[PDB]
């Protein structure tokens, strides 16, 4: 049985319904009118938690703003209004035969209103200089687009390389994400540079942020 | 509340034996299954032990077929995914699900032995927030990427722990991350220190000072 969801990502504004389509190769439908197919939502990190048994049965302390309806292959599952908590990964799911299959997954994200993100520099601390490297650190706070763009610089040099970041799950109550970008260089090389800076873009800055500071002032 | 353990680095071709233990609901009238998601990806399931009076029956995935063992001990209120002749494929999120899914438990294949934390104390260069200050520490260089838990010695209203997902360093098997304390100014005076408490892996944990600006 493959199971194919459908949109695969969607964005809904606070309070507005939103919908999602499941559809089986096969008749999930049994001889007690009901189907053998469940509805789950993920968050990140998180395990997967129910919202729909028997195909359209509400599971344990889930709000009567999740409606699950449809019959043998076209199933759909019913969001009232989407509240800040609802956002994650929504899996179908079909326990009519082995192997127990699971839709793609559809990520539904809160759409709040643009807000742009505070940002921190945070300049190598003496205890990891001692180790011979150097890391500096951007953090942003709760920014909404996700997308935000942080370009590192050292001496006016905008780097290309020894940066990684991660970007936390959409808030479960404002909706917002946070961001870390670490710059990572030896500490040869920091020692050699004067000015660090991370630039960040997004949607909510009208102008690029820059946080910056000269090694050995701060 | 379904507990889970057995997970973490296991060597490829080595084993592990991951334990899903039931609390306040007994594991013998109930279907097991076992279902995997590897890094950002979905759910694949993996296999069954049916209820006890279906004589322990145990229907599997072709994926992984052989190497796969799902036992019962209703003795222990527990039950179990055996998995053998691991491959680097097999490293993802393991969960077992019976009404309820257990919190899950990270498979590492890797020849590569554990790398603890490099904690790290930051101290904002850049602007303090208006009534809060903000301290951070930097989790540098660890493997396996999960579990990691950070917390800090100070919490309460107007207190905001932020913890970033690991993320993959430029070369070798390492992550980094760090995590946040934002809090009022009040809450970390001058002359005052602050603890981020980092728990990874099977290794001791770290209590790593962070003084207030």
């Amino acid at each position: 049985i493959v199971m194919t969801q459908s949109p695969l990502s969607l964005s809904v504004t606070p309070g507005e319904p939103a919908s999602i389509s499941c559809r089986s190769s096969q008749s999930l439908l049994r001889r007690d009118g009901h189907n053998d197919l469940e509805w789950y939502l993920q968050k990140p990190g998180q395990s997967p938690q129910p919202l729909i048994y028997l195909g359209s049965t509400r599971a344990s302390g889930v709000p009567d703003r999740f409606s699950g309806s449809g019959s043998g292959t076209d199933f759909t599952l019913k969001i009232i209004r989407v509240e800040a908590e609802d956002a994650g990964t929504y899996y179908c799911m079909q326990n009519k035969q082995t192997p127990l299959t699971f839709g793609q997954g559809t990520r539904l994200e809160i759409k709040r209103t643009v807000a742009a993100p505070s940002v921190f520099i945070f300049p190598p601390s003496d205890e990891q200089l001692k180790s011979g490297t150097a890391s500096v650190v951007c953090l942003l706070n709760n920014f909404y687009p996700r997308e935000a763009k942080v370009q590192w610089k050292v001496d006016n040099a905008l780097q290309s390389g020894n940066s990684q970041e991660s970007v936390t799950e959409q808030d479960s109550k404002d909706s917002t994400y946070s961001l870390s970008s670490t710059l990572t260089l030896s500490k040869a090389d920091y020692e050699k540079h004067k000015v660090y800076a991370c630039e960040v873009t997004h949607q909510g800055l009208s102008s690029p942020v820059t946080k910056s500071f000269n090694r050995g002032e701060c | 509340q379904l507990v889970e353990s057995g997970g973490g680095l296991v060597q490829p071709g080595g084993s592990l034996k991951l334990s899903c233990a039931a609390s306040g609901f007994t594991l013998s009238g109930s279907n097991v299954h076992w279902v995997r998601q590897a890094s950002g990806k979905g759910l694949e399931w993996v296999g069954r032990i049916k209820r006890n009076a279906e004589s322990d029956a145990t229907a599997y995935a072709a994926s992984m077929r052989g190497r796969l063992t799902i036992s019962r001990d209703d003795s222990k209120n527990t039950a179990f995914l055996q998995m053998n002749s691991l491959k680097s494929d097999d490293t993802a999120m393991y969960y077992c699900v019976i009404r309820q899914w257990g919190q899950g438990t990270l498979v590492t294949v890797s020849s590569a032995s554990p790398t603890s934390p490099k904690v790290f104390p930051l101290s904002l260069c850049s602007t303090q927030p208006d009534g809060n200050v903000v301290i951070a520490c930097l989790v540098q260089g660890f493997f396996p990427q999960e579990p990691l838990s950070v917390t800090w010695s100070e919490s309460g209203q107007g207190v905001t722990a932020r913890n970033f997902p690991p993320s993959q360093d430029a070369s070798g098997d390492l992550y980094t991350t760090s995590s946040q304390l934002t809090l009022p100014a009040t809450q970390c005076l001058a002359g005052k220190s602050v603890t981020c408490h980092v728990k990874h892996y099977t290794n001791p944990s770290q209590d790593v000072t962070v003084p207030c600006p």
